[PDB]
């Protein structure tokens, strides 16, 4: 099996088009209402091709 | 007159709908085990017809089973909202119903209802698995009986008018 | 392994009568392939062409007809 | 591969649609939609969603397509043979295994560099 | 049959069940051959893919070799605590020598009605052709 | 009086089975008779097909000949 | 003398309705079919493609005589309709 | 008629399926793929040449 | 009447189609009943390997539940989302309705009990199979729900998969029969099924089948675990009754298929007795 | 040309094939080319006559073949044209043909199942590994 | 398993292929009376194309 | 193997073996698909008849 | 890539009309190759009659079952020189896109 | 994975046994085969007991 590290692995460079973000990412918000969240979990997820990148929970919708 | 075709066909409609009954997967505190408990074999939930869909647009039922926030309201009136009609919705648990232990907090909302026009309650805390089946069950009655509840008056000749 | 089993299988079929060796040394096409490969073809020199019963002379049994 | 009785049915699939296209119409008797404000939004799980229409996806995995370009037309150049195998002869069945083998060359050499496999960007 | 006879497609379009065609089929070649035996040099001329002795010991020595083999097999891999499946294996593998034997006594019996086809009449040939006996009444006694 | 719970069963499979089998047996049921019909119809005839002039066994004898047989039933 | 059904076999039968349902609509579906394509033909014809090149010009021989041959040989330069809506070629170009 | 053999498959195989869902986890698309174009076509291809071998031999 | 006939001639035959149109209509909603039940069948025999009665009481012991769901499904009301586009979010859902009702062409019940003498059925299958993704993926997109176009990547991933592996299949099993028509498969099948031939292949025949079906493992499309509800997030309704009815009516027809190519078809097991069988009858 | 349908004729040819003979090798004769490409018929035009008149002399039939003759043609119309499945029917026909005056005897020496209407159905009854080739 | 279902097709194939001889032999039993008869049909149509054509062209 | 991600000095063929097994024949389908659909459906269901029966209680 | 939709503003009326509204014209004007084809309808169908012969001796010597016939005798037995060559270029097709995306 | 001796045993005599297995197979369908060839030799005669005229091509064929 040979190297995969750079298809692997994307560094950003300053001020630097190709090391960059090239993309218009997908910020979700997995739950509160989604059956794999418990139903309190309002997780702003950055996906970029389905591969989660960037999170930002808000846990609270259960605060008591 | 209409009435001769629409009766039966509203009857016709009651049964299918109350037949095929099915709620929100949506759950928010202790009360979703509950919800779960009565979904699993012991009582089996599909016996009466009733499904749970994770989209709101494939949803009849409402089911608030879990304390209500005020971080969580506006997501609540969304999710009734965007939920096609016709629906129905059902509190489950004493947090849904009116607030429940947390009352008296300053983060819970006092109550679902001032948020969503709650259909049935379903008092408890947790309810029993059982509990959720009857509330359950009674609003199917319910929303059987609903499409024709005598409102229409008749007249000489026995039809309605 | 499989094609050297089965290209050792078709040389040593040899022994068997002709109809019965091996199709990858000797062939056995329909007659609008055979015909047009062997028109002209001196290698094999099969003959004149049976229109009626597609084949060539020289063929085995090339023209078998009833009684 | 049919005849005209194929369009024929596709207009009868069209008449079938339009039985239950009235059983739709139909069915808005028993029931009263209530104008509201979210109530024709986007749904993002009981939120509104903040971004509509810039859904851009990353393409990382388009080497799969690539190959799947080729490989449908190398699989394709195949059916003759298995049809006609029953008259094979030596060059035929030389041919054929020859380009079986191209097939699985290309296929490792595209394992030895590791392009089926999802990548950064 | 997995292929039926070879000469016509059996019950294909309307199927067939004459037990006593049958009979009177197999008396008419009984009787052809028996009053043939005595021809010497009509048995002289009689040829075969297989002799009947080869195919003979063929068919009673296969079900053997399978029902060894079976043996093999379970003393080998299968506890001796247990009978059930042992002696189904060893069913299964007498009965695949059986079918050995079985089909290597049916392509005799092949072999036997079709090489030697131009040897019989052209009644008694039309007979074995098609279905019906009635080409041969003469050889079943009418 | 009772009967044994797979008899029961084998009851119920031939219940199942036995309507099931003569459906599929006969797809076109009721026309089975028409179809006979338009069998015999197609059937041909001797006035419909042309003889040979010397007929070893004339019109009469072949069909008293198949009456005497019952080549049909 | 309790002669009840065997757990796992009744435990079985809860679905069998279904399966009996299942088996009348595609017998339904099934015979359907096949009386659609049985009655025009009043028959299961043979398909086309599954059968020899003799077989089909055999096949075919009658349907082309009766629909091409004969108006052929009975052709008359007014038997054409002036609309031009004649029959299209057995094989068109 | 067959159709009543092909019907008792057909229900055979409906459940098998349904079985099978009610039984198996759910793959990923990345892990299924690879799969697939790491081993099933090699795995396919072989078995097709193995086939074609086998009928030539017998042939 | 000499002069009144030619005025008949085409209106003497639109009876026909109209009769044509009618075993049509018959034959598709047969084919819907037999999806129906094969739904309610899912049900039951999911309760059953759940230890649960499943439906009981829609009709006396859950006899007419499928009937009940439908007329449900019709009497829901939709909406369009209005930052959707009107005319795509429901043209998109009748292409794939149409499709779907379409698929049941493609299938053969006997040596040639076919609506159409078709050849290439497994052509029809693949374009009609490529025909409904398409509709997904449309459908995904035009639901600008980022779970429901996530599904329709899925969608398209799985396509790419499937074409591969039942274009393989597919060549492994045409190089016996010789043809694209599920009649040839039979004749060759009566002897010993062709299964036995790909027994050493039967766990990717599995997998084919299973990755055709979108069954799991391969229900990434509609997964509602990883997604909301999958590329039908944001439709209810008789919208998404029909994505529902094309994926039963494909589950259906791919089974069909599985049984014809390589499990004898309409031809029963005589495998089970082939050692006490005979190759010949010789009187 | 005979006003005969497809069927029939074969039925008839299997038959006339053996009445003809010399006719029918005139013909092929005729026709014989160093290709496969056909010749043109114009040269076999006088042939082709001699062998339809033949025909039309042998396609007569005695009584007693009619029903072999209907049987056959039952046959070959529920199986589209295939003439190996239905050659036992075909045999019968051309064995009362010959020598005609032998199928009585034929007839008399039949079972009571054979003497029952024979209907044929492919569908139900496929056969044993049928190409329908 | 693989190499006994692959002849054991062959088997029905050669078997198909066997039964193929004798239908071959009666379509070309069946083939002369056809050929002829079409043969005559193509003819009388070419004779009417040459009729009305030398009509037209003289 | 079992107590890091290392690997043995010396592979054996039971490894090759038990991969072939595991790849070319998946076993997931028929191992899983037997023991739970065809197997745990000859339970009897756990469901309790709301209506008309209650679960167990205490005082 | 331009999963929005959106385009680029483009006006196709000023190359309409500068460039290729005459060139098309003629082209069209001074652009045929069919030589003599003729249309049906051009002749009574009655005259043609070669559709009708059948060869039934070849019928019966034909024994194909298939339409693959011709692109067997093309790929496999008189063009399998271009069949080797399409393999070879769609390998070397495959290391070009390999590298294309290295 | 270490391996004691009787599981080395059976794994040692089950490899043997799959090759007499092999081998077995391979010849038991070269018997097959040559079964084939029998039953169409047999087949061949039976047809050609009767198709035994060969019509020469005509001389102005050439
Ligand atoms: C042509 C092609 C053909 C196919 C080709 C296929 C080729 C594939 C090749 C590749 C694969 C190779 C596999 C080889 C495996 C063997 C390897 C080996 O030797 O390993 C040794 C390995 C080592 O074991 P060991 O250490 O010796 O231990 C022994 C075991 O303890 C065992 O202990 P035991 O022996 O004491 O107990 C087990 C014994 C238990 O036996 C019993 O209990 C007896 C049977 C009881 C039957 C119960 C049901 C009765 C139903 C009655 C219904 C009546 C209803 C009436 C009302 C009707 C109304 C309509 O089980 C059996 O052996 C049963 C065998 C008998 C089956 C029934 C007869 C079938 C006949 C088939 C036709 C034959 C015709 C001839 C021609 C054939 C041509 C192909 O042995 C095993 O692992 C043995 C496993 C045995 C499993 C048995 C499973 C039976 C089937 C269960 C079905 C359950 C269904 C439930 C319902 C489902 C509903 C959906
Ligand atoms: C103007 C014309 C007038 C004409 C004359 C008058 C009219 C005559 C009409 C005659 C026919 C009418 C229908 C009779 C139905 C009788 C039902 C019955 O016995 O009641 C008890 C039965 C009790 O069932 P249940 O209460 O639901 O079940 C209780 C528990 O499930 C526990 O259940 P269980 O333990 O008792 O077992 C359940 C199952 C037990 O059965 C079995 O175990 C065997 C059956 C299952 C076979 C499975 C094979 C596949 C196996 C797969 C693998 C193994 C399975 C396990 C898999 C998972 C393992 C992990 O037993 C049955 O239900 C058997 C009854 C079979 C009825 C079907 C008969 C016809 C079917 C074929 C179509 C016929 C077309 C017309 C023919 C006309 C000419 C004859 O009553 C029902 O509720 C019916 C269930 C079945 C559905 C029937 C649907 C009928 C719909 C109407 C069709 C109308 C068109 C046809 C008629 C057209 C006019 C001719
Ligand atoms: C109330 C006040 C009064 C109102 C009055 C209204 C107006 C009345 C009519 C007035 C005008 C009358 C004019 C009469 C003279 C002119 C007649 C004319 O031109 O025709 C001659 C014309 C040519 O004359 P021909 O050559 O002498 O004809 C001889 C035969 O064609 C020769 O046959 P073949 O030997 O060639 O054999 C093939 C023949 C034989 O095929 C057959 O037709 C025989 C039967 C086949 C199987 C039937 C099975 C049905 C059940 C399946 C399972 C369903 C389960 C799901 C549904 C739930 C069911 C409980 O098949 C065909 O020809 C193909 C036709 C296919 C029919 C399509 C299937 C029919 C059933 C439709 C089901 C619809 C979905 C379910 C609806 C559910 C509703 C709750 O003949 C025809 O074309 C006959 C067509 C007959 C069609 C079928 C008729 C129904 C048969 C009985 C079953 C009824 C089932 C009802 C279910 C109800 C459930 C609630
Ligand atoms: C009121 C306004 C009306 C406006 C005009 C209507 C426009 C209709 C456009 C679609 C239908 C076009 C029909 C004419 C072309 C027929 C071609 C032909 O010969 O086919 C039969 C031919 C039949 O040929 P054949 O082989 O039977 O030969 C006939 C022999 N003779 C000449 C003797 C009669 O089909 C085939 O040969 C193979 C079967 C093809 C099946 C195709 C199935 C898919 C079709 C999809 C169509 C989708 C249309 C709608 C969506 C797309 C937008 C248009
Ligand atoms: C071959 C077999 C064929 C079988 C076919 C089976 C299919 C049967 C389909 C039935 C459809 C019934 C539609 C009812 C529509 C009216 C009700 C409705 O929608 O309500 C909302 C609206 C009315 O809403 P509303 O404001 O009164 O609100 C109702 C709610 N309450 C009671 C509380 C006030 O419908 C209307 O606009 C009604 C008036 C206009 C329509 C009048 C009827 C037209 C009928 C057209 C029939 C066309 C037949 C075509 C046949 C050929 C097809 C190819
Ligand atoms: C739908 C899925 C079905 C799967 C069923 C699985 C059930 C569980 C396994 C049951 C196995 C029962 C044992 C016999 C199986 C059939 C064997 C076979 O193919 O023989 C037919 C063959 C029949 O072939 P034949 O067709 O040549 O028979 C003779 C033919 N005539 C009549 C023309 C002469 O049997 C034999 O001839 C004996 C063996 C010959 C040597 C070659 C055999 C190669 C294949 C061996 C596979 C063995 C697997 C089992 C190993 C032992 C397990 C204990
Ligand atoms: C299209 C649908 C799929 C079609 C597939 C083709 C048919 C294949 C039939 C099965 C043949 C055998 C395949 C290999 C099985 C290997 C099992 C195995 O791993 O055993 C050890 C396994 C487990 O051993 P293991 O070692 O592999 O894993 C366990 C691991 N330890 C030891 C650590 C615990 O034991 C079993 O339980 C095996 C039971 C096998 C039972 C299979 C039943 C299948 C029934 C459905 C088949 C389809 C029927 C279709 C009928 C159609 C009729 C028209
Ligand atoms: C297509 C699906 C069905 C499978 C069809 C193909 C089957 C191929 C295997 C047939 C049996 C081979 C027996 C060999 C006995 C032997 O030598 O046995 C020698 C040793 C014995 O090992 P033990 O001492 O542990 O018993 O085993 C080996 O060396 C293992 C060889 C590899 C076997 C893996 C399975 C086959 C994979 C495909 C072939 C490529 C192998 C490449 C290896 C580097
Ligand atoms: S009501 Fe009771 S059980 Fe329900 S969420 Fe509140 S505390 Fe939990």
């Amino acid at each position: 099996m040979n190297r995969s590290i750079f298809q692997l692995w994307k560094p950003e460079s300053p001020r630097s088009n190709v090391n960059s973000k090239q993309i218009k990412t997908m910020n979700v918000n997995f739950g509160p209402q989604h059956p794999a969240a418990h139903g309190v979990l309002r997780l702003i997820l950055q996906l970029n091709g389905e591969i989660a990148e960037r999170f930002d929970p808000h846990i609270g919708l259960l605060h008591r | 007159r209409v009435d001769y075709i629409v009766t039966p066909i509203n009857a016709v409609v009651s049964w299918a709908r109350q037949g095929s009954f099915w709620p929100l997967t949506f759950g928010l505190a202790c009360c979703a085990v509950e919800m779960m408990h009565a979904t699993v074999s012991r009582y089996d939930f599909d016996r009466f017809g009733v499904i749970f869909r994770a989209t709101p647009r494939q949803a009849d039922l409402i089911l608030v089973a879990g304390t209500l926030t005020n971080k969580m309201a506006p997501g609540l009136r969304r999710l009734y909202e965007q939920t096609l009609d016709p629906k129905w919705v059902l509190s489950m648990g004493s947090c849904a119903n009116g607030g429940g232990y947390y009352h008296y907090s300053y983060s819970v909302v006092r109550g679902c209802n001032r948020i969503i026009p709650v259909d049935i309650y379903v008092p408890g805390c947790p309810p029993t698995a059982e509990a959720l089946m009857f509330g359950v069950l009674q609003l199917q009655k319910s929303l059987y009986r609903q499409i024709n509840e005598g409102e229409k008056k008749y007249n000489k000749k026995d039809l309605t008018y | 392994f499989c094609l050297l089993f089965v290209l050792a299988d078709a040389w040593g079929r040899e022994k068997y009568a002709q109809p019965y060796k091996s199709q990858i040394l000797h062939g056995r096409q329909p007659f609008g392939h055979t015909f047009v490969q062997n028109y002209r073809n001196q290698a094999t020199d099969l003959g004149r062409w049976n229109h009626n019963f597609a084949c060539y002379e020289k063929q085995p049994g090339c023209g078998r007809d009833f009684d | 591969m049919g005849d005209a009785v194929v369009i024929h049915l596709i207009q009868n699939v069209l008449i079938f649609g339009i039985i239950f296209w009235l059983l739709t119409w139909g069915a808005e008797y028993f029931y009263t939609v209530k104008q509201q404000l979210t109530k024709k939004q986007f749904y993002e799980c009981g939120f509104k969603s903040i971004s509509e229409l810039n859904i851009q996806i990353n393409f990382n995995f388009f080497m799969l397509a690539v190959f799947l370009i080729l490989y449908d037309v190398e699989f394709t150049f195949l059916f003759p043979v298995l049809f006609n195998f029953s008259m094979f002869s030596t060059t035929e069945l030389f041919l054929a295994f020859f380009f079986i083998f191209l097939i699985l060359v290309s296929l490792l050499y595209d394992w030895l560099n590791n392009v089926l496999s999802w990548s950064a960007e | 049959t997995n292929f039926g006879s070879p000469f016509r497609n059996t019950d294909s379009g309307i199927v067939i069940r004459d037990p006593e065609n049958e009979k009177r089929l197999k008396l008419a070649f009984q009787n052809f051959w028996k009053s043939k035996q005595e021809d010497k040099e009509f048995q002289a001329q009689i040829k075969t893919a297989v002799s009947k002795d080869t195919v003979n010991f063929m068919f009673y020595a296969s079900p053997l070799f399978g029902a060894l083999l079976g043996k093999t097999y379970i003393d080998m891999f299968c506890n001796p605590r247990y009978f059930y499946f042992r002696a189904f294996t060893l069913s299964m593998f007498a009965l695949a020598g059986y079918c050995v034997g079985n089909g290597f006594r049916n392509r005799y019996e092949h072999s036997l009605y079709t090489r030697n086809y131009h040897l019989f009449p052209k009644d008694l040939q039309d007979a074995l052709v098609n279905g019906d006996a009635r080409y041969c009444i003469s050889w079943w006694k009418q | 009086m009772n009967l044994p719970w797979f008899v029961r069963w084998g009851t119920d499979v031939a219940l199942f089975f036995i309507p099931a089998y003569t459906f599929a047996n006969y797809p076109t049921t009721f026309f089975v008779f028409a179809a006979e019909k338009r069998r015999q119809r197609r059937r041909k005839d001797f006035s419909d097909v042309k003889l040979r002039d010397d007929a070893a066994f004339s019109v009469d004898q072949v069909k008293q000949l198949q009456t005497k047989l019952h080549l049909k039933q | 003398v309790n002669t009840a059904y065997p757990t796992p076999l009744k435990t079985i039968l809860k679905t069998t309705p279904a399966f009996v349902v299942y088996f009348v609509f595609g017998l339904g579906f099934s015979t359907v079919i096949y009386d659609v394509v049985y009655h025009p033909k009043d028959r299961i014809e043979r398909f086309y493609f599954r059968s020899s090149k003799f077989e089909r010009l055999s096949r075919k021989r009658d349907e082309k005589l009766r629909h091409y041959f004969k108006p052929a040989i009975e052709w008359q330069p007014w038997y054409n309709t002036s609309t031009n809506n004649n029959t299209r070629p057995l094989l068109r170009y | 008629m067959p159709y009543f053999v092909l019907l008792f498959k057909i229900l055979i195989f409906c459940v098998v399926a349904i079985a099978t869902r009610g039984t198996l986890p759910r793959y990923r698309f990345d892990q299924f793929t690879q799969l697939n174009w790491k081993h099933f076509i090699y795995i396919w291809l072989g078995f097709l040449v193995f086939n074609l071998c086998f009928v030539t031999f017998f042939i | 009447g000499f002069w009144i006939a030619p005025l008949f001639v085409n209106i003497l035959s639109l009876p026909l189609y109209l009769v044509m149109l009618v075993y049509n209509i018959v034959c598709m909603l047969l084919i819907t009943l037999v999806i129906a039940s094969i739904t309610l069948i899912e049900r039951k025999v999911l309760s059953l390997v759940q230890r649960r009665v499943g439906p009981h009481y829609v009709g006396y012991r859950g006899r007419l539940q499928y009937i009940a769901d439908a007329l449900k499904l019709f009497i829901k009301g939709i909406v369009v989302p209005e930052g959707s586009n009107k005319f795509w979010f429901v043209a998109i859902p009748s292409a794939a309705g149409a499709i779907c009702y379409t698929f049941w062409i493609n299938s053969m019940w006997g040596p040639s009990v076919s609506i159409f003498d078709l050849e290439y059925n497994l052509v029809y299958a693949t374009i009609l199979s490529i025909l409904f993704s398409f509709c997904i993926m449309l459908t995904g997109y035009f639901s600008k729900s980022k779970y429901a176009f996530m599904a329709s990547i899925r969608c398209a991933i799985l396509m790419l998969n499937i074409e591969i592996f039942l274009g393989l299949l597919v060549i492994n099993l045409i190089f016996i029969s010789e043809s694209f028509c599920f009649s040839v498969f039979v004749i060759y099948q009566e002897i010993i099924w062709l299964i036995f031939i790909f027994f050493g292949v039967s766990g990717l025949i599995f997998i084919t089948f299973l990755l055709e079906t979108n069954r799991a493992p391969f229900d990434l499309a509609e997964a509602e675990s990883e997604l909301v509800t999958g590329y039908s997030v944001e439709y209810g309704g008789f919208y998404f009754a029909l994505y529902y009815l094309g994926e039963y009516f494909h589950l259906f027809f791919f089974s069909m298929v599985i049984s014809i190519v390589l499990f004898g078809g309409w031809e029963l097991p005589n495998f089970l007795y082939l050692f006490l069988l005979n190759d010949f009858n010789i009187l | 040309k005979m006003n005969t349908k497809s069927f029939e004729v074969l039925i008839h040819s299997q038959y006339a094939f053996d009445v003809c003979r010399e006719q029918v090798y005139n013909f092929e004769d005729c026709r014989q080319t160093d290709t496969p490409l056909p010749k043109d018929p114009i040269h076999c035009k006088a042939q082709a006559k001699e062998v339809l008149s033949c025909y039309k002399e042998a396609e007569k039939m005695d009584p007693i073949c009619l029903s072999s003759f209907n049987d056959s043609r039952e046959c070959m119309f529920k199986s589209d044209g295939n003439l190996y499945n239905c050659k036992t029917w075909i045999n019968q026909y051309v064995t009362c043909q010959k020598n005609p005056a032998a199928f009585a005897e034929f007839l008399e020496a039949s079972t009571a199942e054979q003497l029952k209407s024979k209907k044929f159905d492919f569908v139900k009854n496929r056969g044993h590994s049928d190409k329908y080739l | 398993l693989q190499m006994w279902g692959v002849g054991k097709i062959i088997e029905i194939k050669k078997f198909m292929k066997r039964r193929d001889i004798e239908l071959k032999g009666l379509q070309r039993k069946a083939a002369p009376f056809m050929q002829s008869m079409n043969d005559v049909r193509h003819l009388a149509l070419r004779e009417r194309n040459d009729m009305l054509y030398n009509e037209l062209l003289s | 193997r079992l107590y890091g991600r290392d690997k043995p000095d010396e592979l054996d063929f039971t490894d090759v073996w038990e991969s072939s097994y595991q790849n070319i024949i998946c076993p997931e389908y028929f191992y899983h698909f037997w023991f739970c659909g065809i197997v745990y459906s000859f339970e009897p269901e756990w469901t309790i008849n709301y209506p008309f029966e209650k679960g167990p209680l205490s005082p | 890539l331009n999963i929005d939709g959106l385009h680029l503003k483009y006006n196709h009326n000023i190359n309409n009309v500068l460039y290729y509204t005459p060139s098309l014209v003629l082209f069209l004007i001074f652009f045929n190759i069919d030589y003599f084809s003729e249309l049906e309808l051009f002749l009574p169908l009655e005259l043609s009659f070669i559709d009708i012969y059948d060869d039934y001796y070849e019928g019966f010597n034909n024994s194909i079952m298939n339409d693959f016939t011709p692109l067997t005798l093309s790929y496999y037995s008189i063009n399998s020189a271009e069949f080797i060559i399409i393999g070879l270029l769609l390998l070397l097709g495959s290391v070009a896109c390999v590298n294309l995306y290295k | 994975l270490k391996h004691s001796a009787t599981v080395l045993r059976e794994i040692k005599k089950d490899t043997i046994m799959m090759i007499l297995f092999i081998i077995g197979g391979f010849t038991y369908c070269y018997h097959m085969r040559e079964t084939r060839f029998q039953l169409d030799d047999d087949f061949n005669e039976y047809v050609n007991t009767n198709k035994q005229t060969f019509r020469p091509i005509p001389d102005h064929v050439k």
